[PDB]
């Protein structure tokens, strides 16, 4: 579908491959209790 | 629907008429249409193009047209939808079957519409948008009985399709109702035809085709190709015949 | 109906699983049948409400005393919450409902985090960032 | 009541109210050296001639969504919904959106510029019914707002606001743009004067065409207009465009006493008259309506203006193309043209007993060739002097040094110049040979090989590619020898084929042998010369024992090479004569 | 023969130079050409040889050579002319 093609190049200019490596490389904080609040 | 009818859905297409909601009811407001301009109504055609007396007045002639321009350009993009496959499912069939009633009931309302010698229904439908349907219904028809003559289980569904065209020339002749040798009408039609040239060229080929074969069976020495009769010719055969 | 006035019953944590926009999304959830037959109307409506909410913040969170950002995100992640319902089914992308949604979206970036859209180009990592910020600071993370 | 059709002349406009201030831009490309699409301001026409010849689009041919669909898989009237192919007039590159986003604001939007591959569904747009009343399957309509969807991209030709100047992206925002129905093509009739056209004026007998002085003397020199006869007919600087006052229907047939704006194709300026001294050529910034606007007439005597002020179409026919006689008056001091080779073309109200005037079509090949020559010397001038400033003084570091265009530039010259394959018809061959002889001819007269070897030079002034990196930024001196050797074979090109050109490039074959030696240059001077000396006697017949003594030395120097054998070859004997010395 | 002497008229030349085997295939080509039944017997032979040697290019050979001869009387116009 080349449809899908034009759907799938729009999202790779929407969101920057980079922008979500950071985003997954954004940890958590090892709580003592820590309460749900942050990533 | 084609896709829920390959993925399994329960319904089983139980209820078909996403793709035509009321062909019932449009053919029935057609129709009452038409038996309100039947008896070559004059009073009532006149009324219904235009409304004398009342403050706005609508043109149901021209809506008639629209709606006929709608549901050709439906029927286009189903030709369209089916052209590459060249095989004709069951509910295609029944698809095609209730488009081509409505667009039928359409075209004998329209008739009704410009029927006797109606200078302003005929005029109205000439300045209309009906030239562009009228082509584009001849190049679907010519698509259509080009890929229906190859098949043999979709005859109904040819006919329906001539029944169609026969209406259609049907409305083109009651458009030439009262044309003149220096018809105006007469010169938007034969604009037409140049425009669908090459359409109603294959279209005339494709009747040329059996006509002359009703000819071609009568002959001496083709019905002494077959002693027995019901089809001696074989395939082979009957070619070098 | 329930999509005209999905609008109440939101931004409020206990009505996580009783609102409009709730049982609008249940009555689609997981049934393939449903998400074919969903429409480009109210699905568009949808997407209204959703550009609506990114526009525009809560009355009723600044009235508390939450801190203005010019858009209201808990009602914006109930209606993506409802889009992801109605694309995603039974472990599968419905390429019918995907395709008019990403329509709807790219024609109107509003309907996107001010980060993401290009007005402001702050990006995605700085908004999760930011986020991180209101979180430690008290006063960003506002009553 | 009319409608577009295929093959017609439309150009697509958008208003703006920038600083609460309306204007019209109509979208511009230059095509040669510079893809990327602009706006041109087409408002405010009395003070500033627009240049509608960028700007012209013609629609080829459209198709609906699934033909379109299906012929990729694999004079007519526009309806809504099918897909449109914009083509450049002048250029007549294809409109297309470029993959490459100029303006990073403008997010998930790609630039709008020409391609010439015309297979990609980017190259079609779509055409949608903006206004709201107007639905979907109705006709085309008619200089009024529609919408222009791409097909590959599905974005919208949006407008960006641009703070200094408007610029057109492909965006996800809608903008209204307006057609403008300049030519509709059918109703055109040959031999009849056309507006938008270049053309000669000729004299019944002295035919001596109004010349200006070439690019042997400065522009300010060039700015007056006289009488040349003989082999200047031929030249590209005898060609005058003619630029109708309206913009909507400019190609319609030129009616007598209808003003238009004659401008020089060569050089770029409007002709104006001043009553204080002559015909001369300005720019369009100072060129005002008042002063450039000129009428033909059919005779000398002044009679009453009372044509229609605007006929829509192409409407009547009255000048003829076929040297229909026509005097020239200006519309403020009502004057008309006088004589009296080199003839002062003096503008003067008794005029003469013989005034009358020959319109010459030249050649549309010819008319691309000039504006090519023009655009081309103007950068390399802009270029030259940009370089030259940098070198000799370190004042201003802003220097307008185009290195991406001018590359780009020299590129689609070189394509140009490009010899035909000798694997094509005979009748085609031979027909592409001649033009590519005319072209280097008009080259040559319009003197564009001396600016290449005074770029050349400048250069070359430079050491090394590192030493003109550190001087003008590393992207310059990274592509340095890049364009040193576009610009060898630019000129091997131009003066290749040709024996007039070897002939007048036989006195500068001393520079090549004395710059020999660069070791970067030195393929590109090799080819030079034995491109030369393989066509011109005479530049061979110059050719002295110190030359000879170079050609050896680069051998034993650079090595082992049969070019460098073949240059002593072509030196021993041309054209089945020995040379004995 | 006759396209090759057909692209010699079509290229590009400045005047019209001899060709002695120009000017002997053209002779040749000429003198090939040249009582009701007889009259129509010998107009349908004269018709045979002028098809004969025209459906090869033979009148558009003649009409480009008259055009690369620009105006200028030569041996090679009256062979080409008596060829026509």
């Amino acid at each position: 579908k080349g449809e899908a093609i034009r759907i799938r190049s729009i999202l790779r200019s929407l969101i920057p491959l980079g922008d979500l490596v950071g985003v997954i490389s954004i940890a958590f904080q090892m709580p003592e209790p820590d309460m749900s609040a942050g990533f | 629907q084609n896709k829920a009818e390959g993925l399994g859905m329960v319904t089983e297409e139980g209820s078909g008429e996403k793709v035509l909601q009321d062909d019932e009811f449009t053919c029935d407001l057609f129709r009452f249409l038409q038996l309100l301009c039947e008896g070559h109504n004059s009073d009532f055609q006149n009324y219904l193009r235009t409304q004398t007396g009342n403050n706005t007045t609508v043109n149901i002639i021209i809506s008639t047209v629209d709606y006929l321009l709608r549901v050709q350009e439906s029927i286009s993009d189903f030709y369209w939808y089916y052209s590459g496959k060249d095989i004709i499912d069951e509910q295609g069939q029944r698809n095609f079957s209730k488009a081509i009633q409505v667009a039928k009931q359409v075209f004998n309302t329209l008739t009704e519409y410009i029927q006797g010698p109606c200078t302003g229904n005929q005029q109205s439908l000439a300045h209309s948008r009906l030239w562009d349907a009228v082509v584009g219904f001849l190049h679907v028809f010519a698509h259509m009985q080009m890929k229906l003559s190859q098949d043999s289980s979709q005859i109904e569904l040819l006919k329906e399709l001539m029944d169609l065209q026969k209406d259609m020339v049907v409305m083109l002749l009651s458009m030439l109702e009262g044309n003149v040798v220096n018809g105006t009408i007469g010169k938007q039609m034969v604009d037409m035809l140049v425009e669908s040239s090459n359409n109603v060229e294959m279209i005339l080929k494709f009747f040329d085709m059996f006509l002359k074969l009703k000819d071609l069976t009568s002959s001496d020495t083709f019905k002494e190709y077959d002693p027995d009769g019901k089809g001696v010719i074989s395939k082979r055969d009957f070619h070098k015949a | 109906y329930l999509l005209e006035n999905s609008s109440v019953g939101l931004a409020s944590p206990a009505m996580r699983g009783s609102t409009p926009l709730d049982v609008a999304a249940a009555s689609v959830m997981d049934n393939n049948e449903l998400a074919l037959a969903l429409r480009e109307p109210d699905l568009e409506k949808v997407v209204r409400y959703l550009a609506g909410c990114g526009l525009q913040s809560c009355q009723m969170l600044v009235s508390k005393g939450y801190p203005d950002i010019g858009w209201n995100p808990v009602e914006g992640e109930r209606y993506l919450d409802f889009l992801r319902f109605a694309v995603f089914c039974n472990g599968e992308s419905v390429e019918e409902n995907a395709n008019v949604v990403v329509r709807l979206l790219i024609r109107r970036p509003e309907c996107f985090g001010p980060a993401l859209r290009g007005e402001g180009g702050n990006g995605l990592l700085a908004a999760m960032e930011e986020a991180i910020k209101i979180a430690e600071d008290p006063s960003r993370d506002g009553p | 009541i009319q409608f577009l059709r295929t093959d017609d002349e439309v150009v697509l406009q958008c208003t703006a109210t920038i600083h609460k201030e309306q204007q019209k831009l109509c979208l511009a490309a230059e095509g040669f050296g510079n893809r990327l699409c602009f706006l041109e301001s087409t408002s405010n026409s009395k003070n500033v001639p627009p240049d509608l010849s960028i700007c012209t689009f013609v629609l080829e041919q459209s198709l609906s969504v699934r033909a379109l669909q299906e012929m990729l898989a694999n004079h007519r009237t526009l309806l809504y919904g099918h897909a449109i192919l914009l083509r450049h007039s002048y250029s007549g590159m294809y409109l297309c959106c470029l993959s490459t986003s100029r303006s990073s604001t403008d997010k998930l939007a790609f630039d709008v510029g020409l391609q010439e591959d015309t297979t990609g569904e980017a190259c079609w747009w779509t055409i949608h019914p903006a206004s709201k009343q107007r639905s979907e399957g109705e006709k085309v309509r008619v200089g009024d707002d529609l919408i222009l969807v791409s097909v590959s991209s599905e974005r919208y030709l949006h407008l960006s606001y641009g703070n200094s100047s408007w610029h057109v992206d492909a965006a996800f925002q809608q903008t209204l743009w307006s057609v403008a129905p300049i030519s509709s093509g059918s109703e055109a009739a040959q031999g009849y004067l056309i507006g938008g056209d270049v053309l000669r004026l000729l004299h019944g007998h002295m035919d001596e065409c109004l010349t200006v002085p070439s690019g042997e003397h400065g522009e300010e020199q060039r700015r007056t207009v006289h009488y040349e006869g003989g082999a200047v007919s031929v030249h590209a600087r005898s060609l005058w465009r003619l630029e109708t006052l309206r913009v909507a229907w400019s190609g319609s047939h030129i009616r007598w006493g209808q003003p238009f704006r004659l401008r020089h194709v060569t050089t770029g300026k409007y002709l104006s008259l001043m009553e204080d001294k002559n015909l001369l050529l300005m720019d369009k910034e100072k060129a005002d309506v008042k002063s450039t606007a000129f009428a033909f007439r059919s005779s000398k005597e002044k009679l009453d203006v009372g044509v229609r002020k605007e006929v829509d179409g192409m409407g009547t026919s009255e000048i003829k193309y076929g040297d229909s006689i026509c005097y020239i008056q200006h519309v403020d001091t009502g004057l008309w043209l006088t004589y009296q080779i080199q003839r002062k073309a003096i503008m003067h109200h008794e005029g003469h007993m013989d005034d009358g005037l020959n319109l010459s079509r030249s050649q549309h090949e010819e008319s691309r060739t000039a504006r090519v020559i023009r655009s081309t010397v103007f950068l390399f001038n802009r270029f030259i002097r940009g370089l030259d400033a940098l070198s000799k003084k370190v004042k201003l570091p802003t220097i307008d040094l185009p290195i991406e265009s001018v590359s780009l530039s020299l590129q689609d010259l070189i394509g140009y110049f490009h010899p035909p394959d000798e694997h094509l018809e005979h009748e085609d061959k031979q027909n592409r040979l001649r033009a590519l002889k005319n072209r280097q001819n008009l080259f040559q007269e319009e003197g564009m090989i001396n600016l290449v070897l005074e770029c050349i030079d400048r250069l070359h002034v430079y050491s090394s590619a590192a030493h003109f990196a550190d001087v003008a930024g590393r992207e310059a001196g990274e592509s340095w020898k890049s364009i040193l050797n576009s610009l060898y074979e630019l000129l091997a090109a131009l003066i290749r084929g040709n024996r007039k050109n070897c002939a007048q490039f036989s006195g500068s074959l001393d520079w090549l042998i004395s710059r020999l030696e660069r070791l970067e240059a030195s393929s590109g001077i090799l080819e030079v010369l034995h491109c030369v000396l393989v066509e011109s006697p005479e530049a061979l017949n110059i050719i002295k024992e110190g030359h000879i003594k170079s050609i050896i030395s680069l051998l034993d120097k650079h090595g082992r090479n049969h070019k460098v054998l073949d240059v002593l070859c072509s030196l021993c004997v041309c054209h089945g004569v020995a040379v004995r010395s | 023969l006759i396209l090759l002497f057909s692209r010699t008229a079509l290229t590009e030349k400045c005047k019209l130079e001899e060709d002695f085997l120009y000017m002997a295939y053209a002779d040749i080509m000429a003198k090939s050409c040249h009582s009701f039944e007889e009259k129509e017997m010998e107009k349908q032979k004269l018709l045979y040889q002028q098809a004969r040697l025209h459906d090869r290019g033979a009148a558009e050979m003649v009409l480009q050579t008259i055009s690369a001869s620009k105006g200028e009387t030569g041996p090679m116009v009256a062979a080409t002319l008596k060829l026509g």
